């Protein structure tokens, strides 16, 4: 994925 | 301890002692992204702040991601 | 139009005039588990009330998982 | 021995052989619920810390819960 | 999954 | 043609070949971005609706986005 982490 | 730890979805292992949490916080993309919600195992638990949410816990994979559990 | 489809998480194809959707509602499990969210396609929007958050969009793959794009 | 063996949800598994349903929390716990896994093999599998498994020897014993 | 769908 | 291979992130890949960087949305693409796939093929790989193709032909050229 392109980010890195999780985002809500 | 088994903890969940992002990026993974799948259970880790921490050392004995350590605390699994979640930890829901605003990152350099929170007005483009919204609040990052990671997931990790740590010595203490996080900080609870006017801008930070966070699940700490003692036992195996207990840190999924948080949910609402109410309309 | 390519519309995501839940339960699962890939493009799925659906008939030309439809619109790709995400519902976010109360089900029976609400108070246990919090609100539903599904994402479908339909030939019309569905409908948006008190309880209900709806989002419609006609181009292909625009109705992923939901986000609060702000802190 | 007939067994649930996922996604199927039913097939004959030979004599010896038990069913088993397999269920577990990954990260999407509260969000899906649990991992579920429904099979059969030659012996109970071994599985670790955070895992259930329940092994019967009984046809379709092993449903979805 | 044991559910049908996904919960927030 | 040196191209970076996911999850790698360099690879020597035989003289014709191309690198590729394919992104596309999936149902998470709000929660952790686009899915991306880096590598390389004898020719410009097919894809579909929704899917985002950029093939190059120099060494290092398929970087992650």
């Amino acid at each position: 994925y392109m980010w890195d982490g999780w985002y809500m | 301890i088994r903890c969940f730890i992002t990026p993974d979805i799948t259970s880790k292992d921490c050392p004995n002692g350590h605390v699994c949490y979640t930890k829901t916080w605003c990152d350099a993309f929170c007005s483009i992204r919204g609040k990052r919600v990671d997931l990790g195992c740590a010595a203490t638990c996080p900080t609870v702040k006017t801008g930070v949410d966070i699940q700490c816990c003692s036992t195996d994979n207990c840190n999924p991601f948080p949910t609402r559990k109410r309309p």
